[PDB]
RNA sequence: GGGGCAGGCUGGG
RNA sequence: GUGCCCAUCACCU
RNA sequence: UGGCUCUGCCAACGCUACGGCUUGGCGGGCUUAGGUGGUCAGCGGUUCUGUCCUGCUUCGGCGAACACGUUACACGGUUCGGCAAAACGUCGAUUACUGAAAAUGGAAAGGCGGGGCCGACUU
């Protein structure tokens, strides 16, 4: 937007923005200690947050780091997730706009499901013969937080948004915290560097990245292997990302992308998905939880409406009775 | 910044009130509909609806299980008011759907009150 | 101090909110009367608190302040025709927060 | 005993229509009658969340006060009078709730 | 016993309620508060009789005392005369009768 | 009691005219002020019978709330209903009933 | 031998 | 813990 | 919000301190977001009883073990063309430029995209 971006802390701390940040931070969390302790004097809280951010006296409270099974999930205080949400409402849409189309992570109107569809689509057309799928080792745990802030900084220009970004995410380490809206954004942005070594350099026009996973359909498995080598060398030397898994498969193994396995023709969810679901259902039955199963079923009936599962839905209706579709 | 602290933070009181605010936010519109007449029933319903928040709140701050049971009695009285506003109020006051919706919300506040009563009872 | 200070700081809440609470349409009349009874009746909660030093009395002063913030939330939104424009909630919450601070200090001083 | 509330709720269902009828003239009487009628449910409810016989006697007092309200609303005069029929045909309903309250008081008293 | 006091207090109400409805709207809060004290002392008696703590039989006495206050207050409340001095005298006689019964009842419990 | 109420009657007799001068606009504050003013008699009276000091401190809280109401009606009530002089004169009368309440508190907590 | 799926027996939750 | 998306629930345009 | 401590009128329950009040009409005045689940980036451990798989490799790994036609074997709003001017994105660039200083100013040509555009057909 003329590039620059040199006055974002004015928009981050607009009451009208911090109130959006507040409503976004609380959305879903309105049964949490953080919302409920904040909600008390919310607009008085947001007035001391607005004016913490508008001063450059905002300091991010320590991440409460638990872990679910194997992640490393660092939580934030509600005030801090609100500052993140108030950044990532101005700061996010000035990064998520540079995110090439085919980055499907944490950006509005692109998702898990618009990604698998992009891939199938782009696999459908192009008549892709082959594909490179890659993945970043411990991404959020290998994102430079330093060459990230050379991208959060070719686009923030506002020397106080920059210092708020650097409170909410320090500019030193190799640990973008996982479990930050601020960090979902800055990981898409960082992994956006490899998208601009696929699409820009490398002239790869058929790809999709969803945060750390990167499909790259080709036609010469030798070219896609090149692309991959070029992508890994880049993302290692420039972004400090080890590539955990990669492959250059013919489009036939199926692109295990984002939840689905995506052939040109059948985005066959994934067998993992079936068995996970089969098991989830079976468990739900023999847990007496056959009412949250309807919620789950309705969920998985969406992940599988596009994937091909008529017979599988008949099969699951015959095994347990439950209304799949 | 650290949000403006109230004293005696009862996660349970804070949560129950936020969930009961949804009961109020559902019921207050339909209480402020109980016709011009039925105004005493409405004022008494509204004093039961909007005044259950104080019952929860005082239960939260005065960590005394008596005040938590008084909050439960009020939720029970609010459930009565749903019964009453549906059945006994003659124009309509509350459509059967509205009682079904409100009872779900009051049930959510009932759950939280129950959990809160239990955690205090231990 | 303590009760005298809290009440003088709470008088600012009343002085801000009473005008708002007198504006609440008569339609939102029960809400208004109950808000006014919460607003002007929190003085009694403070008054009782500084006549006992029973720390439960300063917690029920906090409960009242909590209820008063509920009222702001309610009259901010749950009140259809409205009754405490979002700005009014913000301004009032700052004043109630100042009363909250003094109540907290008072709770602590008793602790 | 929560058949009490569900047998009292037909007292309310009988008495509320004729209370939401005591003209404004008798409007404080009405508000107080309605608070006695619709607010006896709270008396029962509190009794049933405690089974303290104290709260059960308070429920009985309320039914007795509701019986007073019937006798009072009878001789309120003018065409706003609770007709003698209604005083009797509500005293029947209140008596049914009275019986159940008595049995409940007894069940608690002889544990 | 609660039944007797209430039937004698019903005479106070039956005298005062007409008078308490005549208290001008100007004195409307006082009126509604007097009416709530007048009808409303019935509940004080009734609670006293359907239970027993003698505190409830004192709260009935407090209510009768408050009702006496209301008579004296409404007598000469302002230019809109609420209660004529005669009305206070008549009502005070009736309240005194229920006062006597309350006193005897307090004593019988004590 | 008897003497506290007779001295408080003078507060009411001074303040009730002031409370009736509060415009319609501030009618709910007036009703709430009048319920504090005229309803402190009940607080005194109930202490008079049930001599428990708890009931006596609630009478003190009510006098304190009535003093708040003077402050409120003089200024926070936006047409500063009570003039500062009237607050001064009312506070003298409330102070007299305050003295008697204090002496009564003291007489009760002799041991 | 390893492996996936459904049930055995036990943590997290 | 994070977002994006699914379901369902209220609730008016 | 069955208001009004709100008036005029008229009644009449009444109450009257005889003024009215009250009360009644009757005017009139004042009166998409959220919730909650469930996924996606992204719960196991051990033996047992069935059950099935045990291929590939570019040596990184990818699989497999029945969604079984692993596929509604048929595509799309995941459509098919045409463009890519604009705008968007992006590099150029927090550059030139301006100004002592880019200092919360600031381009652009150009380069690269498709995300965008225009039709068709379908939605």
């Amino acid at each position: 937007m003329g590039k620059r971006h040199r006055n974002l802390i004015d928009q981050i701390t607009t009451w009208e923005n911090l109130l959006d940040a507040y409503r976004k931070t609380s959305h879903g969390k309105r049964r949490t200690w953080g919302y409920l302790e904040f909600k008390e004097y919310d607009l008085a809280n947001l007035l001391a947050l607005q004016a913490e951010l508008k001063a450059g006296n905002y300091e991010r409270g320590p991440y409460r780091e638990f872990l679910v099974y194997p992640r490393l999930i660092s939580a934030l205080e509600f005030k801090d997730r609100l500052v993140q949400h108030a950044l990532c409402n101005i700061v996010a849409p000035i990064f998520e706009a540079g995110l090439l189309p085919y980055t499907y992570a944490c950006r509005p109107d692109k998702g898990t499901h618009a990604g698998v569809c992009h891939v199938q689509a782009e696999l459908r057309r192009t008549r892709a013969t082959h594909f490179l799928k890659s993945d970043f080792s411990k991404f959020f745990p290998s994102i430079d937080r330093a060459a990230l802030y050379a991208m959060i900084d070719k686009k923030i220009h506002c020397a106080a948004t920059r210092r708020l970004l650097r409170v909410v995410l320090p500019d030193e380490g190799v640990g973008i915290p996982i479990g930050s809206l601020t960090s979902q954004l800055f990981a898409n942005v960082y992994g956006g560097a490899v998208d601009r070594l696929l699409h820009d350099e490398l002239k790869q026009r058929h790809w999709a990245r969803y945060m750390d996973d990167i499909v790259v359909l080709g036609d010469d498995p030798e070219e896609l292997r090149a692309v991959f080598y070029r992508l890994r060398d880049f993302a290692s030397e420039r972004l400090g990302l080890k590539i955990s898994h990669w492959q250059v498969a013919p489009v036939s193994r199926g692109i295990n992308f984002l939840g689905y396995r995506i052939w040109p023709t059948h985005k066959l969810l994934r067998k993992s998905s079936v068995k996970r679901a089969k098991r989830k259902v079976a468990n739900f039955i023999k847990h007496g939880e056959d009412e949250s199963l309807q919620r789950f079923l309705a969920s998985w009936s969406g992940h599988a409406q596009w994937a091909d599962t008529h017979n599988l839905f008949t099969w699951m209706e015959e095994q347990y009775g439950i209304a799949c579709h | 910044m650290e949000p403006i602290e109230e004293a005696t933070k009862c996660y349970d009181q804070m949560l129950i009130v936020e969930r009961y605010e949804r009961v109020i936010s559902y019921l207050y519109p339909i209480a402020q509909s109980i016709p011009r007449k039925h105004g005493v029933a409405r004022e008494m319903f509204l004093k039961c609806l909007l005044g259950q928040v104080e019952l929860f709140i005082v239960a939260g701050k005065s960590n005394q299980v008596s005040k938590l049971y008084a909050a439960d009695a009020g939720l029970a009285m609010l459930r009565f008011w749903l019964r009453f506003l549906a059945g006994i109020q003659k124009p309509h006051a509350m459509t059967p759907h509205q009682v079904e919706t409100a009872q779900v919300l009051i049930a959510e506040v009932g759950r939280i009150l129950g959990s809160w009563i239990a955690r205090v009872n231990r």
